[PDB]
């Protein structure tokens, strides 16, 4: 069960820091008009 | 139908003397058994000892008697048990026990009178729905 | 270019006039806060609880421990007059400033003074604002412990005797408790901060939130944005609105499930038992009149084989039974006596209730937040009789209304912001259509 | 984009309008008024009377059972009332 | 140019109300239903039919407030005021019912009255008639609700009263005594109405999120002009957008808008026909495996066992008093109650 | 070009079949975990105990189930609003006796789905539309939020929310009614009038724009194929459309301005749903329907019935019944 | 120079003559006591 708890805190983690550093990442500018 | 003095005439003590309530008083009562006592007892019934009601034939079987307008009034000045063998003004609310019960403290003797009446007409107008519970609603 | 029902976006770039509208409608805030305090003190009866009367702001002045004393007795109600007096008579001043400054006063302020200019756009003078606001907000946060610590206290519910107007002198500031509470989980038997239950915690805390909104407050003055930051924002009026509609909208979800789980910083005593409460306190009622008639009330064996009055919650401590089984992370002044270290206690149960908690389980349990639109009190079934609608119920689902239409806002104001920003906010250009300069998915 | 009417706004915003019907509104909300506080209304409807729900030691509803003798049915409770 | 042509001229003049051939029917059965209505919500009785308070002179409200159907022992009468039940008085005619027989039927040529008008105003401005048969999904709700329904059942007195808790009770009864949630039929029905409303809105936000820029202003509905030739909103967009958000998306218009009409439509449809089986307590009530397997094994519990449970419960606390023709005297102890409660 | 700015323009990117987006990137996991446990419960799960009373209840197929009958069914009222994640339980087992599926499914669902929202929130910026679809989709998705976190929350027990099967459905919705009487608040009276509404207007437009279809095809054709994906012209008359709904009933019940129109079919099922869904989350802290029982009475004190008395009747028979064996008590609080 | 007198006219105030009727008579109720 150990095991599982932290697999799933490792994937978790993982997908949420992709998450916010994604939109960290010049989220307005990716758009089809004025980039910024 | 109506409200009729025959309605509104009521046992006053167990000699079987009675009373006449008005209507002044019956809706008096009815207003200031809202106000203190129907947040356990709406309808007739006991929320938090479902097993004792304010059914005229329940209150004839108290002891001291309560199917009557004195031992009404005794009994919001110094509730018994159904037996009569202790007293409980700690737990119900009562005149002895408005300290602990404020919404007791601005009740008058003709106050009493008015619930007690109340209690002692509804039945009469309500039949079994008094005290009966859910079945009846 | 808007349209009259979308006229007060018109004020957006009229820095003097959206002002006024401002401190205008915080005029009407003050006065409400003020005409209903005096409302609900006109028509306060004493011998009452307040939750039977209906009130939800004479419950709030209540905890700060004024007016009342023992047991949440009312004993004065003339600091109830001097808080709606004084909020009443401050709406005036703050009507009569925003209501010049949003016909007479300079339409904008950016020419009349740099100081009180500015622009949406500017980093600096916005996060200059920001910060001053925070100052703000740390000193407000500041003058409840003030009043916690050097002037007179706050009700506790958790006082010996039933309650009283204590005086915080130890306020929690190790910052494992502090901080320990924004860690917790939100489910049940954590319930994240809404399970703040002392008030010593409480004190401490704001102590805490001063410190930190001063400390960003000046942080802010002193600094202008990251490069990260200025590259992950929107920087416009709509934007910095929709950021804040957001907030407001978690906080009106938080205060939500704060009024209805918490009776520390919201006392029964003023604002009626808690749901779970209610639900303990019949379960409580009807082993206290059962063992009274001779029943042993932990060896009885229920319907379903589960104690009647006492079972085991999952891991292990003893529990009221029936299906209030899902409220025993409940904890109450009431209740507590009867807890040993596995639960409650067999021995204390048979030996030591008191009186004062079986008035208090029936109080409650005839008091549980439950009752229909038009006040009748009770589940829906109930006939009239009884006019009751708990404090609790009116303050949560209000809350609760105003938080999602608030999320909503947030999400209205943010993609509109967003949009403008990129200039396609009032459609698609035919002659300079994206998606017919995309390649086709197939 | 009209069929001749006169339009709405006109007639309301009209000295002549209000002159009428300051008349007629409250006449009619008097007449209806009246239809009522008088008794008429029961009557004519055969609507019970607060009073007249029950017989005084009666608590059954005087329910028709009949389809041909309903109208005399109806009748006959009206008169165990009297 | 006889007087039949004459006639025909004058009621098919363009005025601020058309009136046409299908305004004779159509108006005095509407103005005649829809009064009916006030006029007994505001003060007819329904205390010798059912034993109620349904008027606003005797208490009630806009939600308790209903013209209730006639006593079960009126069977299907038509209930004619010169009938044999009334006789021509006025007041036994309210008070025997008659009022509901009233409003169904002129209501019910109402309909008609009305969905000739669709086809008349569409013949003359030369439209294609799809909102007439479109309108025949509420007629066939109503028909078989409010006619059918009762005409299986042993009397008027079992159709919906006109109010809005006499609805409600309406639907509590099917519930407790058809276990009509459990119909295909129904379930047909939901599907179409929550699918209607579904394409509703996502098809009004789709265009208002894909409108082209037609003028300067922040409020885009000035840049619209009701003789422009051009599309409003970009189908193109539009379509790429559901594609990558969905899966799938409209990519024809005609279809797009025909759909819109066939799903709500075809909903209402269905559901007529279950409650035309309810008619005649042809109920999809049980699942006979269930309660086999139930039978033999006290251990076997599902949300359909539990379901009826609840039936079982409404049938017998509301039957007394919801059918108080039958006089069922239900003791205490035969009620049906769970522990404690 | 750099890896992850690479990673960060196929996320985002426009040519994707199915768009991704930042938010996709939690949709996904979270959306296929909801799925493939519900699919796996329904098809095979042994029978929950729901109401904490051992008294488990069977919903999956292979316990006797079909498909109208199935459900995943709630968690144990034994664990209320307590986090139940496999990792708590000593075995699967137990995990599956107790309810430990319900949680898991409705926490990624309600996960993914708001990641849904704002995924469309995100394609539409991507894209170069106005953005407001997902204030459209908030409409529903507060609907499944107050089902299956809401109620739970306000009664202190996933075992009042929402059961993952049809007749569990109208197993909810009798015993809300039951506890609540929703017919009788108002909130959920505009939710009949938003969908009631909405199909409504759904078969009007479709009507109406099919009514005036311009003629371009035989009679042998379908008249589909006079449009064309992404022809400039509108394909039928809005003219003739308001001169047909205008006379119907008068000139100025009928749009002649198309985007109000369509504003107005956006706005009138949303709000109705918004309301409704803050009806079940407001009955949550049980501010209930109106209750009119024993409202009126006759001079005497008769109590006099209307129709909400025999609501009540009714709603008395489902109160008594539900969950026949979890009451010791005579009140049912929560 | 309009018509006073139309179908429009007539009904205009076969809904509003009642209405306003009813609606005094509704205001009478209000005052009812049993
Ligand atoms: C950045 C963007 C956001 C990203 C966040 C991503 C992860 C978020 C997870 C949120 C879900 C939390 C579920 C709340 C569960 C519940 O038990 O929530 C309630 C908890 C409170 O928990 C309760 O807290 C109680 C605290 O009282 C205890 O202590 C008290 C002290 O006085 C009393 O003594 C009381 O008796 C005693 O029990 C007990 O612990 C209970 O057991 C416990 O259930 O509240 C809370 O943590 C407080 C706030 C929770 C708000 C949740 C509202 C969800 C709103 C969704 C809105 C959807 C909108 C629609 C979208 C369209
Ligand atoms: C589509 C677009 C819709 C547009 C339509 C516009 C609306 C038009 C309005 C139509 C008016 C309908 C009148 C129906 C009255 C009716 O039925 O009234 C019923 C009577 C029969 O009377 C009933 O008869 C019953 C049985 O009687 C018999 O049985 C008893 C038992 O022994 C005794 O012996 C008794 O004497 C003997 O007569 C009971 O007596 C009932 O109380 C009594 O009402 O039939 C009769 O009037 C006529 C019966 C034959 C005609 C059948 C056509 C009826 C159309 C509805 C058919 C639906 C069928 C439903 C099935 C599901
Ligand atoms: C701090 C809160 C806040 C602020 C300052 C703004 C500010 C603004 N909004 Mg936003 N909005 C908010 C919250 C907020 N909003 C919330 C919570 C929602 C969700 C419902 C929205 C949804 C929203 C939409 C949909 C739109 C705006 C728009 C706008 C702009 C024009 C608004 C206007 O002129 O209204 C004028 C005011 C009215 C027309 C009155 C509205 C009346 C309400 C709906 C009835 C409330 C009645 C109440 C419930 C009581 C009933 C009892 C009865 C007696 C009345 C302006 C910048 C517009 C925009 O984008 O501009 C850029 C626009 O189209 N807003
Ligand atoms: C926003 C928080 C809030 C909350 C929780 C309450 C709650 C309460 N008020 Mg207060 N009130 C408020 C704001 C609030 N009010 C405001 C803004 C005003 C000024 C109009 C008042 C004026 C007021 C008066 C004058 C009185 C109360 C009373 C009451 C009590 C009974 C409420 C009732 O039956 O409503 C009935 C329910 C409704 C009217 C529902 C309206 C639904 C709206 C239209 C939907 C919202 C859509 C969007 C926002 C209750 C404790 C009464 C009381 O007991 O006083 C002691 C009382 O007499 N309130
Ligand atoms: C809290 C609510 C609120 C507030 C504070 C404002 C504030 C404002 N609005 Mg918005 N607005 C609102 C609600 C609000 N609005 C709503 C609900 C709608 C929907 C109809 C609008 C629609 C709207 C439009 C269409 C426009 C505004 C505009 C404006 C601004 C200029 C108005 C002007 O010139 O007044 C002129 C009005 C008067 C001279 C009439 C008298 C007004 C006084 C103040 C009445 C109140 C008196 C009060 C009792 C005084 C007590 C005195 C005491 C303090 C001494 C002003 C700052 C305008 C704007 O943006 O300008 C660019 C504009 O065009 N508003
Ligand atoms: C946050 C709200 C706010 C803001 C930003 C402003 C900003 C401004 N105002 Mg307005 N004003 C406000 C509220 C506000 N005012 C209120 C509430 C009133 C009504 C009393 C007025 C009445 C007013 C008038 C009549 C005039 C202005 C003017 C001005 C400008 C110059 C101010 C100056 O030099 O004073 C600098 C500072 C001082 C003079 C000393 C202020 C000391 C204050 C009173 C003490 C601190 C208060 C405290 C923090 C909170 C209240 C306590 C309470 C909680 C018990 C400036 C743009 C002038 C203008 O626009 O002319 C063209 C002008 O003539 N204001
Ligand atoms: C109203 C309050 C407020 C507001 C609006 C801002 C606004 C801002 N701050 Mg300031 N700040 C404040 C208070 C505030 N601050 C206070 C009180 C302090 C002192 C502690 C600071 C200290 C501070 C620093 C040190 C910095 C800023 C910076 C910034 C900018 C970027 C913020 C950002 O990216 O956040 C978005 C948040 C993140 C990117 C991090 C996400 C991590 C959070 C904690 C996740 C939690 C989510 C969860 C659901 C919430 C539940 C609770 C949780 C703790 C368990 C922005 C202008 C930055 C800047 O440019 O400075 C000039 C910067 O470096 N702020
Ligand atoms: C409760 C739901 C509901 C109502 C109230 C309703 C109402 C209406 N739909 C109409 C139309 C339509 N409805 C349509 C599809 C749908 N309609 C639906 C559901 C409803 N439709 C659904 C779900 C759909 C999708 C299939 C279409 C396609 C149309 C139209 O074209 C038409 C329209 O113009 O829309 C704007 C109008 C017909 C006007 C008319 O006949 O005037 C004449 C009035 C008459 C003849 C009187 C009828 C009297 C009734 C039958 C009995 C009496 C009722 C009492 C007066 C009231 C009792 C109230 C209590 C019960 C509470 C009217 C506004
Ligand atoms: C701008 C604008 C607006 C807004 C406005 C506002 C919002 C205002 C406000 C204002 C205000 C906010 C006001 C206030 C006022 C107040 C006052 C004026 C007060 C006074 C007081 C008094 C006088 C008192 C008295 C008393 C005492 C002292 C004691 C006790 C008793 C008594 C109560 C008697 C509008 C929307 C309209 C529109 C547009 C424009
Ligand atoms: C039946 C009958 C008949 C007929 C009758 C009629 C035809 C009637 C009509 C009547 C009518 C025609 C009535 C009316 C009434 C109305 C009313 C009563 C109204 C009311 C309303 C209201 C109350 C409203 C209000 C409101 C609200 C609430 C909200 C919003 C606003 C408003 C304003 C809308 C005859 C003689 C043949 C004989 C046989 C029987
Ligand atoms: C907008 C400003 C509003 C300020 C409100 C502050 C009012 C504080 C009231 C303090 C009550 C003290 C009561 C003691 C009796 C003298
Ligand atoms: O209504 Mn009746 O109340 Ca909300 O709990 Mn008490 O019972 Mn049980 O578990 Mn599901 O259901
Ligand atoms: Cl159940
Ligand atoms: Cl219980
Ligand atoms: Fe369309």
């Amino acid at each position: 069960m150990e095991t599982l708890k932290i697999t799933v805190y490792i994937v978790v983690t993982f997908f949420v820091l992709l998450f916010v550093f994604g939109f960290l990442s010049g989220d307005p500018a990716r758009n089809p008009k004025r980039k910024d | 139908a109506e409200l009729t003095p025959e309605v509104l005439t009521v046992p006053l003590n167990s000699e079987g003397k009675t009373i006449t309530l008005t209507e002044k008083q019956y809706l008096e009562g009815k207003r200031l058994f809202q106000y203190a006592c129907a947040s356990c007892h709406v309808g007739g019934i006991t929320k938090t000892n479902p097993s004792l009601d304010l059914r005229t034939e329940t209150l004839a079987l108290a002891t001291p008697p309560r199917d009557n307008i004195e031992g009404l009034v005794d009994y919001m000045k110094n509730p018994t048990t159904y037996d009569g063998e202790q007293e409980i003004a700690e737990v119900h609310p009562s005149l002895r026990s408005a300290d602990i019960f404020p919404k007791m403290r601005n009740l008058t003797e003709k106050d009493l009178v008015a619930i007690a009446g109340h209690i002692l007409v509804e039945p009469k107008i309500l039949g079994d729905k008094w005290g009966g519970g859910k079945v009846y609603y | 270019g808007f349209a009259w029902w979308a006229g007060n976006a018109r004020l957006i770039n009229l820095s003097g006039k959206l002002l006024g509208a401002h401190v205008a409608h915080a005029g009407l805030i003050v006065f409400w806060a003020g005409a209903m305090t005096l409302f609900e003190l006109a028509h306060f009866i004493p011998e009452k609880p307040m939750y039977e009367q209906g009130l939800i702001l004479i419950p709030h002045i209540a905890t700060l421990g004024w007016g009342v004393g023992p047991g949440g007795e009312v004993v004065d109600t003339f600091p109830f007059f001097v808080v709606g007096v004084v909020h009443l008579i401050s709406s005036a001043v703050l009507g009569f400033g925003g209501v010049y400054h949003a016909i007479r006063g300079p339409e904008t302020l950016e020419e009349y003074s740099s100081f009180f200019g500015y622009d949406w756009k500017d980093k600096n003078k916005m996060t200059t604002i920001l910060g001053f606001h925070l100052i703000v907000l740390g000193i407000g946060a500041l003058l409840l412990v003030a009043k916690a610590m050097f002037f007179g206290g706050l009700y506790d519910t958790w006082a010996p005797g039933g309650g009283d107007v204590r005086v915080i002198t130890n306020p929690t500031l190790d910052p494992r408790v502090i901080f320990g509470y924004l860690l917790k989980s939100p489910f049940g038997g954590e319930g994240w901060i809404v399970s703040v239950n002392n008030l010593e915690d409480v004190v401490g805390g704001h102590i805490w939130i001063g410190l930190i909104c001063i400390a960003g407050g000046i942080w802010h003055i002193l600094t202008t944005p990251f490069g990260w930051a200025r590259r992950a924002f929107i920087w416009s009026g709509e934007a910095y609105l929709s950021y804040s509609l957001g907030a407001l909208s978690m906080m009106g979800f938080i205060a939500t499930c704060f009024v209805w789980f918490n009776n520390t910083v919201y006392p029964s005593e003023f604002y009626g038992p808690t749901g779970p409460e209610a639900s303990q306190a019949q379960a409580m009622t009807f082993l206290i009149r059962d063992q009274k008639l001779g029943a042993n009330v932990g060896s009885a064996q229920g319907p379903t084989g589960l104690g009647k009055y006492l079972m085991r919650s999952p891991t292990g401590e003893i529990i009221f039974g029936g299906e209030t089984m899902r409220f025993w992370d409940f904890r109450g002044p009431w209740l507590e006596p009867l807890r040993g270290p596995n639960g409650l206690d067999l021995n204390k149960i048979k030996n030591d209730i008191q009186p004062w908690q079986e008035r208090r389980a029936a109080e409650y349990m005839t008091h549980a937040p439950l009752g229909s639109l038009n006040s009748v009190g009770g589940v829906a079934t109930e006939i009239n009789s009884v006019n009751f609608v708990s404090p609790r119920s009116w303050l949560a689902t209000s809350h609760f209304v105003l938080a999602f239409f608030f999320l909503v806002g947030h999400l209205w104001h943010a993609g509109r912001a967003r949009a403008a920003a990129a200039g396609f906010e009032k459609g698609i250009d035919r002659e300079s259509e994206p998606v017919l300069s995309m390649p086709s998915l197939d | 984009g009209t069929t001749g009417e006169r339009p709405f706004s006109d007639i309301i915003t009209s000295v002549r309008y209000w002159v009428i019907h300051s008349i007629t509104i409250p006449a009619l909300f008097i007449a209806g008024w009246l239809f009522v506080s008088t008794g008429l209304a029961y009557d004519v409807f055969g609507t019970p009377r607060p009073d007249s729900y029950y017989a005084q030691e009666q608590r059954s509803i005087p329910l028709v059972t009949d389809r041909f003798e309903a109208k005399q049915q109806v009748e006959t409770f009206l008169e165990q009332l009297k | 140019r006889g007087w039949f042509d004459i006639l025909d001229d004058w009621l098919k003049r363009d005025r601020f109300v058309f009136v046409g051939w299908s305004g004779i029917l159509l108006f005095p059965c509407a103005y005649l239903a829809l009064g009916g209505w006030l006029t007994g919500t505001t003060f007819v009785t329904s205390w010798y039919t059912h034993g109620l308070a349904s008027s606003y002179l005797e208490g009630c409200n806009f939600l308790t407030v209903a013209v209730s159907t006639p006593a079960n022992s009126m069977g299907h009468s038509l209930l004619l005021l010169w009938g044999p039940e009334a006789q021509g008085d006025f007041t036994r005619w309210c008070q025997l019912g008659g009022l509901w027989t009233f409003i169904a039927l002129h209501g019910a040529f109402g309909l008609i009255g009305f969905m000739l008008r669709q086809f008349e105003i569409a013949r003359l401005v030369g439209v294609r008639p799809y909102n007439a048969i479109a309108f025949s999904a509420p007629i066939a709700v109503f028909v078989s609700v409010f006619l059918i329904y009762p005409l299986g059942q042993s009397s008027w007195f079992f159709a919906p009263s006109f109010g809005v808790a006499a609805i409600f009770r309406f639907l509590l009864f099917f519930q407790g005594f058809h276990n009509w949630t459990l119909n295909p039929f129904h379930m047909m029905g939901v599907a179409g109405v929550l699918g209607g409303a579904l394409l509703c809105a996502i098809h009004g936000a789709t265009v208002e999120n894909t409108l082209f820029q037609d003028g300067e202003g922040a409020s885009t509905f000035r840049a619209f002009n009701p003789t422009q030739a051009e599309e409003t909103y970009s189908m193109v967009t539009a379509n790429r957008f559901w594609s990558q958000i969905f899966g799938i998306a409209f990519s024809n218009k005609r279809w797009l808008h025909f759909f819109m009409l066939f799903v709500p439509v075809t909903g209402l449809w269905m559901s007529a026909i279950g409650v035309v089986g309810l008619a005649l307590n042809l109920r999809s009530y049980d699942f006979i495996s269930q309660e086999i397997r139930a039978a033999e094994d006290p251990e076997f519990e599902t949300f359909y066992t539990k379901n009826l449970l609840l039936n079982e419960g409404i049938r017998a606390w509301m039957a007394p008093q919801d059918q108080p023709h039958e006089n069922f005297v239900f003791p205490e102890e035969v009620l049906p109650r769970g522990n404690a409660l | 070009a750099n890896l992850w700015e690479r990673f960060c323009n196929w996320v985002t990117s426009t040519d994707n079949r199915l768009y991704v987006g930042w938010f996709g990137v939690i949709m996904i996991p979270t959306l296929l975990a909801a799925t493939i446990c519900f699919v796996i419960a329904f098809i095979a799960a042994p029978p929950v105990d729901i109401d904490g009373i051992r008294e488990p209840v069977s919903g999956s197929l292979l316990y006797g189930n079909n498909i109208i009958t199935g459900a995943v069914v709630p968690s144990s009222n034994a664990i209320g609003l307590h986090f139940y994640p496999i990792w708590e339980a000593a075995s699967l087992d137990e995990w599956l006796y107790n309810g430990g599926p319900y949680q898991l499914i409705i926490f990624h669902f309600l996960l993914g789905a708001s990641c849904y929202m704002g995924r469309q929130w995100e394609l539409s910026y991507r894209l170069g539309m106005r953005p407001w679809i997902c204030v459209a989709y908030s409409a529903p998705l507060a609907s499944a939020f107050a089902v299956f976190l809401i109620y739970p929350i306000g009664q202190g027990s996933f075992s009042d929310g929402m059961p993952l099967g049809i007749s569990g459905t109208f197993n909810f919705m009798i015993v809300f009614q039951a506890e609540h009487n929703i017919l009788m608040h108002p909130f959920h009276q505009l939710g009949v009038a938003g969908v009631f509404g909405g199909a409504l207007f759904c078969a009007m437009h479709g009507s109406l724009v099919t009514s005036s279809l311009i003629r371009e095809t035989t009679e042998t054709e379908s008249a589909n194929y006079g449009y064309k994906f992404g022809q400039e012209e509108e394909t039928y008359n809005i003219v003739a459309a308001h001169g047909y709904f205008g006379r119907l009933i008068f000139q100025y019940a009928s749009f002649n301005n198309s985007r109000s129109l369509h504003f107005f079919l956006a706005a009138w099922p949303v709000v109705g749903v918004w309301f409704t869904a803050l009806g079940i989350s407001t009955m949550a802290f049980n501010l209930n329907g109106f209750n009119f029982n024993h409202s009126v009475i006759d001079a005497k004190g008769n109590v006099i019935n209307t129709w909400a008395d025999i609501i009540n009747r009714a709603n008395l028979g489902m109160e008594v019944m539900h969950e026949r064996n979890a009451h010791n008590f005579p009140l049912d609080l929560a | 120079s309009y018509p006073i007198f139309t179908v429009r006219w007539v009904a205009v105030h076969t809904l509003a003559v009642p209405t306003i009727f009813f609606l005094g008579a509704i205001a009478a109720m209000q005052f009812i006591q049993r």
